[PDB]
């Protein structure tokens, strides 16, 4: 009816003397100290903790009185691990005193906690007597081996520590000759880390994030041009942005007087282009696009003319480009009209004029691709989802001009139409072409990154794809196994094509027959029920079975619950969720990519449309000057926004009235 | 006089009414000036809550004192310590406070745990076993008391003071006792069609059955507690529940198709098939009536939710959502006249309920009204066909679909989209108090079967100075304790 | 099933001979239902991938809510239920008397929709997906008064049931998902660990 | 909304082109039909995509689901080419109905919660205007 | 402002409320929406309807 | 007084101070205090914090291994992983979800499978 | 068991100690600020 409490392991406890020094000690009188200390010395305990383990020099430092820890030094009292306690505290007069069971895992160095505090003071001051630190390694050698086995915790502990100390913003700052490619390096390198130690992914991931906040700010401390300009040319033609671009830093590239530089390069030739109304940059627009095709061969026949120079400029190539594309796509639509085409029952048609006109544009599409895949390599083509639909359209119309002269050569009379083949080249070419068009009209989404109204929106849609597939795989799974049986039930009954009125079979005739009579088909049939173009009708079977039907219509109606009720809202609140959270960072990502757009103008590589396309000491001085003023720049002023404490002024007004009384 | 001086200065005046206000509804004042200070706290909120409506300018700075004097009170309440206290406050007359505060809707002050354990007591009575029972135990006892529900039910009537007579006494077992009776009712309503005889459909002036007379002895027995509840409360308290509301109207329907019945039995006698009646013959428009007050009588098992503790807090929070929508009848009723109008003026120049629908729908303004109202769905109930025009008009047929099509999207796809939207706010801050407003909907439905003034259930309801010092030493007490 | 079909017929015969009953049937429908229930086991390899782990874990937990709606759902279902059975049941008509002998609403030309209580839950499960055409609340006898309520009280439980309910499920659906998605890695590893 | 519609507009745009490159080899005459009517306002629907502006208009009803399946179908019965137009077809209904749609109303629950918190001082503005 | 005199004096003040025009045409919406505002304007709206 | 005797109970320094085990304690008091919560629905949010307050003690004394040793000595324990289903039965997940435990979980499972990542 | 309860002593010793310092270390420098300000110089 009662607990007993009873302490169950028990520690020795302290003897009257060493308590009456503990609390002597800690009440801060050293004359009390040092007559227990010489009446110790008499006798023949300094060295005595506590069962929390708090020893006396470690309550001298906890209570900052230099005067006691000196005296306690000066008698020889055991150190052990005062440095690391001195330094958690991050006060500078009892480290520089000292230089002068734990609360610490052992693998801890006084430097490595100095970085950990970020305390760029004490940091300095340890610096200066030659630390090191070891080396992380990428890794299959024999030592990381035998480390991972014999103790795991340990090595990962001691690797992210490692970690923690170097990525810190003032150890970077101090003893770094380059740091803002140390900290883009480092930031790419940390990213990498939480991918392959899926446990410690968060830790791994805030270092990362931590290392881009810091170059971020480093680069907000440009008070002129010529700084900015030098940090952004320097090469280890914008080489400093062009890695930024590399190792995915949105922020660095998003700062306002980086964009400023790169509008002020992008509108070459236009003064005062944002003063202007709207209905003049869209007049300026027009016209430059309905010139095109005089830019274009001025430059040809003549580089060095004024007009020949005009298409140099990344806004006009920009604008020459998109009313290229835009007139091939006006053709494109424009050979689907009868009034061109005379006659549909030859086996072998010739091109007609739309096609011939046609074939320079995906000519000129084909070669531009592969050069900028030659050029580029495999891995950046691959890196862009767009140049896969450039490459999967270009190769649908290579196969379309393939089946066209296969069909030409192999036929050369007339027939109906109505008597060809289901497997005629001619249907496949035209099939492939229409396929072709359908994609080559949905490019012109890639445009939406240059506006400013519906660039972010573009961005923010790209964004959610990614969940789309995520809920579809589940879709396939549940569709499958609803197919299986619904087929697996209804093909004891399937008909002929004869049998049925008009001769048509299946759920795309006018009566819907033989739904569930194949897998394909049962397929076909749960994927139309979906937007609701599938009749309850096709439940029913001739022989009239009652207890098959109403099997197959609860198996139906069960499917369509599932599918309409359950499923569709979980992806409309997935998505919802998912589009909050990039709403957050929409403008960042959009100045990332319309940054990434602009400079692939800069380049004097490609600047034909595709229908014509066929047809160093003394700097590294200067950048050293401008990073040394940054650093210090960006040290007064962390100091001022968050290393600035009410509190610690209170103990200093304390100090100020024991002084006027000691005056 | 107030009024001649408001024509000199409005806002000097106004302001010095709030400032009074405000040092009335501080807690230190009532606790150092008032008698009964959580009376106090009850009233101003109340007397608080109305001027906000009137002072409309002044909305935010009211109903932020009213929130205070809520609160106080029910810290008050917070320093009980046993339930000696507890039955003192909560007995009060000047469970008098326990209704006071239904009455002056003070959510807080009843979801307090010392009220709410208080309620349950109260509740469950004399049964306080019943909560020791497991959870297969529980079921058992109350499938037992509603299936001899007719027979506890006889015994109070005719030896009240037996042991089973005094079973109803306690309020647990009086709801489950009423909820079986209704469900009862309901059983008889299913059957109704299932006894019929097939001969009676080609029969135009049907007798009564004696399944008939079941019914209209359970229609009188619902009617007379209604009288009965009305009167001892007032008609602006019943008016206020949407259950007492949703039995006035399957009440009178319930009288209509049996006053129709009786006379039609007596008027039209005639043997013809179902065929050849008139449209309007009364026995017709009975079973009209009568299929409508069906719905009505189903649709009353809502506030039977509350009771659980599942389904209770999600049946509030819908209730809570149903103000929204009336916001959006109110726009898309004129969207809807409008089309109307136009679509009629173009077509009647020149329906949907056919296998073969045609364009005749739009002849006439409740048949474009009809068309219009089955395109908000979207499940494609009319198809396009019906815009074209009989004869020829191949540009007014054109005009038509784009007038259409227009509708479609400005609600199928706009208006129901904004709709979405509302509830995705409205909900979230709903949520926040979702567990307070349930709890006081919960406590109101318990205290209705507190009294014994209505004990029977329908069908057999039909067959005929010293307290005062007490509760100063325990304020008192109330109030050092909330002081320290 | 099999084996006592096995056994006990012992010769062939047309299928459109057999009964309804039949050994065969039932023991076809069973192994049917089998196979729907044998391929949808597959979900649970989900926990093992660190990419459609979590999302099936929170799948998981959001069917608690959608079933306390689905239970007042029915209620409402219920009550429209009896109330246009109630209505309709004296029209009842045999299946001799319609085109190519149908009763029912699995039929090109749908019919006697209301003429029984399964019959009508059935046709008013069918109406939240649009496979109920709006003739069917028609009267051969051709009264005015009838058709008019019939028509009023599927207009009505249309209403509440596709334009009320439906957007409060998705209010709702939208306020768990954002709550659940906090403790989604938890209950993975858990789920995993399992 | 409108910032919507306009990219609604342009996948309608690509998909129409399509469509009607693919279906205006078998194009009939009006009296070659039923009641000599030609279209999708007919009693039985032909001629789906046969123009581009029938095209459009097509792909327009379909939104509603009030374009029947079996537009699809050809007279001479090349199943290629019905199983590429019904291909075509079903993954406009996806990209249309199943995506875009639901992307609006995320969207429109975003702006709403933004827009809400001035809702009464707007609203008295206009109101004193 | 403490009294409706200043507050009068504030709106009607010309370099028919004139500084109210003026706001409206800036857009100062919050301004506009003061409460003290709001009860002069439905003062003046409300003439001929007392206790409305 | 129940609650009280309860509150009083779950603290984590009287857990430390005078239980043998105070990892099992601290399970089975969680345990019990979430079912009570059930049953004394008028102090239902008490019965939480406690409960929760009890997981994240369990939680946080695990959280201070050094070695693998000390790890494979606490979860090996039996009054084959006896710790670790004691507390996967009394649904423990922020315990079992930590990071040292998951790496051990991961090396137990990929056996065969060096450098699988 | 032996085993067990050392290596639970190092872990209750080590959680002891980290929940102290969140609590203790802000009062006791203010504490010691202002007392020993007040006595030391009442003493001189
Ligand atoms: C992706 C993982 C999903 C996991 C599972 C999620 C939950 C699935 C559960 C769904 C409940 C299904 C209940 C049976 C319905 C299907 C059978 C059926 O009726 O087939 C027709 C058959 C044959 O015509 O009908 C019947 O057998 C009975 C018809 C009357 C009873 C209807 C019951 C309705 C239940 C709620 C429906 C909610 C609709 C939306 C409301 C806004
Ligand atoms: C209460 C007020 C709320 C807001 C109201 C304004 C909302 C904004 C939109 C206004 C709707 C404007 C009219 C659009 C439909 C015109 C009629 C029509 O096409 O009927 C077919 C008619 C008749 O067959 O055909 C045509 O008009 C021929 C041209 C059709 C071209 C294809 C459609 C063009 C793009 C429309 C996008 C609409 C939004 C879809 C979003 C998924
Ligand atoms: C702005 C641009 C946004 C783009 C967003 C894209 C998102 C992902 C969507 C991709 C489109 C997929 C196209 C292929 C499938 C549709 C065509 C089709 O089935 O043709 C029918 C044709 C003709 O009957 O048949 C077939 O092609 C074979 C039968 C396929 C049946 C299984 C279909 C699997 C995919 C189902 C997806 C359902 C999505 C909604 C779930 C509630
Ligand atoms: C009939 C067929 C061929 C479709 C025709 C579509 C074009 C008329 C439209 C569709 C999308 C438009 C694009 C959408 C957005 C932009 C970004 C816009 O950005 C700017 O440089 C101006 C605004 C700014 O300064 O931010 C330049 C035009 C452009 C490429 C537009 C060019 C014209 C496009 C291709
Ligand atoms: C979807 C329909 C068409 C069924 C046909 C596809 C199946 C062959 C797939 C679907 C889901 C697959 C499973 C999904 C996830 C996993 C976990 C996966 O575990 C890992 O290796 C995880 C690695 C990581 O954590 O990233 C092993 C395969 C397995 C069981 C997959 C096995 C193959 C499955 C059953
Ligand atoms: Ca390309
Ligand atoms: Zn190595």
């Amino acid at each position: 009816d009662r607990i007993p409490l009873q302490i169950v392991r028990a520690e020795t406890e302290l003897s009257a003397e060493e308590k009456a020094f503990l609390n002597a000690v800690e009440k801060g009188d050293y004359a009390t100290v040092k007559q227990a200390l010489q009446e110790a010395e008499i006798y023949y305990n300094i060295n005595c903790m506590d069962p929390l383990g708090r020893s006396a020099l470690l309550i001298a430092i906890e209570n900052e009185n230099l005067e006691i820890m000196e005296l306690l030094l000066n008698h020889s009292v055991y150190v052990g691990d005062a440095l690391l306690y001195a330094i958690r505290k991050e006060v500078v007069g009892a480290v520089e005193l000292l230089l002068s069971f734990s609360e610490f895992t052992p693998d801890i160095t006084p430097i490595m906690l100095a970085a950990h505090t970020n305390n760029y003071e004490i940091i300095k001051l340890l610096v200066q007597k030659r630390v090191t630190i070891p080396r992380p390694h990428q890794c299959n050698c024999v030592e990381c081996v035998s480390s991972s086995e014999v103790d795991s915790l340990r090595h990962s502990r001691s690797r992210l520590n490692i970690y923690k100390a170097l990525a810190s913003p003032s150890l970077i700052a101090l003893s770094s000759e380059d740091p803002i490619l140390t900290a883009f390096r480092l930031g790419w390198e940390l990213k990498e880390l939480s991918k392959v130690e899926n446990e410690f992914k968060a830790e791994y991931e805030e270092l990362s994030q931590q290392c881009k906040l810091f170059a971020k700010d480093l680069l907000d401390q440009a008070r002129s041009s010529r700084e900015l300009e030098i940090i952004l040319n320097h090469r280890d033609d914008l080489a400093k942005l062009k890695v930024a671009i590399k190792y995915h830093q949105k922020e660095f590239v998003a700062q306002p007087n980086c964009q400023q530089l790169l509008a002020t390069l992008w509108y070459d030739g236009f003064p005062g282009w944002r003063r202007k109304h709207w209905v003049v940059k869209l007049l300026t627009c027009m016209t430059i696009g309905f010139l095109f095709p005089m830019l274009s061969i001025a430059y040809l026949i003549s580089p060095r003319s004024n007009l020949g120079l005009f298409i140099k400029k990344p806004f006009i190539k920009f604008i020459c480009h998109t009313a290229s594309y835009l007139t091939f796509l006006f053709m494109l639509l424009l050979a689907s009209q009868h009034i061109v085409r005379t006659d549909l029952h030859v086996q072998g048609p010739p091109p007609t004029v739309v096609e011939w006109m046609i074939l320079p544009w995906v000519l000129g599409f084909i070669w531009g691709e592969i050069k900028e895949m030659w050029d580029g390599g495999f891995t950046e083509y691959i890196h862009d989802w767009w140049n896969l639909m450039d490459f999967a359209m270009n190769s649908l119309y290579l196969a379309t001009i393939s089946l066209k002269i296969v069909a030409y050569v192999k036929y050369n009379g007339s027939r109906p139409r109505e008597e060809w083949e289901m497997w005629h080249p001619t249907l496949i070419a035209e099939a492939l072409f229409a396929i072709s068009n359908i994609l080559s009209s949905l490019r012109l989404i890639s445009l939406f990154t240059a506006n400013s109204h519906l660039g972010p929106l573009q961005i923010s849609l790209g964004r959610m794809l990614l969940d789309i597939l995520k809920f579809l795989f589940i879709y396939c799974l549940v569709l499958l196994a609803f197919a299986n049986g619904l087929n697996q039930l209804y093909f004891y009954y399937e008909t002929r094509a004869i049998d049925e009125p008009n001769n048509c079979k299946g759920i795309r005739c006018e009566k819907q027959n033989n739904a569930f009579s194949t897998l394909f088909e049962t397929l076909q049939s749960l994927f139309w029920s979906v937007f609701g173009l599938l009749n309850l009708y096709v439940t029913n079977v001739k022989a009239r079975h009652e207890f098959t039907e109403f099997v197959g219509a609860t198996m139906f109606g069960t499917y369509n619950v599932i599918s309409l009720v359950v499923l569709l809202n979980m992806l409309i609140a997935m998505m919802n969720n998912s589009y909050q959270l990039i709403a957050d960072h929409a403008d960042i990502e959009w100045k990332f990519a319309r940054t990434k757009l602009w400079m692939s103008y800069f380049d004097e590589g490609g600047t034909l449309p595709p229908p014509f396309n066929i047809i160093s000491l003394i700097q590294n001085q200067h950048y050293q000057e401008v990073i040394r003023n940054l650093v210090k720049r960006y040290v007064a002023a962390m100091i001022r926004n968050s290393k600035t404490h009410e509190g610690l002024t209170e103990e200093n007004f304390k100090e100020l009235k024991q002084d006027i009384s000691s005056f | 006089l107030c009024s001649a001086k408001n024509k000199k200065d409005s806002l000097r005046h106004s302001r010095f009414r709030l400032d009074i206000y405000r040092c009335l509804a501080s807690p230190a004042l009532i606790m150092l000036t008032e008698e009964d200070p959580i009376l106090r706290a009850f009233e101003l909120s109340a007397d608080l809550k109305e001027l906000s409506l009137v002072e409309v300018e002044f909305r935010n700075d009211y109903e932020e004192l009213a929130r205070q004097c809520k609160m106080f009170a029910k810290d008050l309440l917070a320093q009980a310590r046993n339930s000696r206290e507890l039955e003192v406050i909560l007995n009060h007359t000047s469970l008098s406070r326990l209704k006071l505060a239904i009455k002056y809707n003070q959510k807080e002050f009843v979801s307090q745990s010392n009220c709410q354990q208080f309620l349950n007591t109260v509740w469950f009575g004399q049964m306080s076993g019943y909560r020791r029972k497991p959870t297969c135990k529980k079921i058992m006892t109350v499938l037992t008391v509603g299936i001899f529900w007719p027979v506890l039910s006889l015994c109070y009537l005719i030896a009240p003071k037996s042991q089973f007579g005094r079973i109803i006494h306690t309020p647990f077992m009086k709801f489950i006792i009423h909820g079986a009776s209704y469900f009862t009712f309901l059983l008889l309503l299913n059957l109704y069609s299932l006894v019929y005889n097939e001969d009676k459909k080609n029969t135009m002036g049907p007798a009564l059955e004696r399944i008939d007379y079941l019914l209209i002895l359970w229609i009188i027995g619902m009617i007379w507690s209604d009288i009965k509840r009305l009167w001892y409360e007032g008609l602006e308290d019943f008016l206020e529940e949407s259950r007492n509301q949703l039995s006035f109207v399957m009440n009178s329907l319930y009288l209509a198709t049996f006053a129709l019945k009786v006379v039609a039995h007596n008027k039209f006698h005639d043997f013809a098939d179902r065929k050849d009646w008139d449209a309007f013959h009364p026995t017709l428009v009975a079973e009209g009536l009568f299929a409508f007050a069906n719905v009505l009588s189903y649709l009353r098992l809502f506030f039977m939710y509350t009771t659980s503790s599942i389904l209770g807090p999600l049946q509030i929070s819908m209730g809570q959502m149903l103000q929204d929508f009336g916001k959006f009848l109110g726009m898309f009723l004129l969207v809807l006249f409008s089309f109307t109008i136009g679509l009629t003026q173009l077509y009647d120049k020149g329906g949907i309920f056919c296998e073969q629908q045609s364009n005749d729908t739009f002849h006439s303004f409740i048949g474009t009204c009809f068309a219009l109202f089955w395109y908000i769905f979207s499940l494609a109930h009319v198809a396009i066909f019906v815009t074209r025009f009989s004869y020829g008009e191949e540009l007014q047929s054109f005009v038509g679909a784009v007038i259409v099509g227009t509708y479609n999207v400005v609600v199928v796809i706009v208006l129901t989209k904004l709709l979405v939207a509302m509830l995705h706010k409205s909900f979230q801050l709903i949520a926040n108090h979702e567990d307070k407003e349930w709890k006081f909907a919960r406590a109101k439905l318990w205290l209705s079967y507190f009294d014994d003034k209505c004990t029977l259930p329908p069908p057999f309801n039909i067959i005929p100075q010293k307290r005062d010092e007490n509760y100063q030493k325990v304020m008192c007490c109330l109030v050092h304790r909330y002081l320290t």
